[PDB]
């Protein structure tokens, strides 16, 4: 998931925004 | 914005900045 993707690869702030409430 | 390499607590800092007062969920694999 996003926690693993951001750390093993890279991720964008727009991907992170999907986890806001 | 630029892409990110974020592990551990650095990812939660990034979620905090992105989401602000909307809040967020931090949901690692188990
Ligand atoms: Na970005
Ligand atoms: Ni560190």
């Amino acid at each position: 998931g996003i926690v693993e993707q951001c750390c093993t690869s890279i991720c964008s702030l727009y991907q992170l925004e999907n986890y806001c409430n | 914005f630029v892409n990110q390499h974020l592990c551990g607590s650095h990812l939660v800092e990034a979620l905090y900045l992105v989401c602000g007062e909307r809040g967020f969920f931090y949901t690692p694999k188990t």
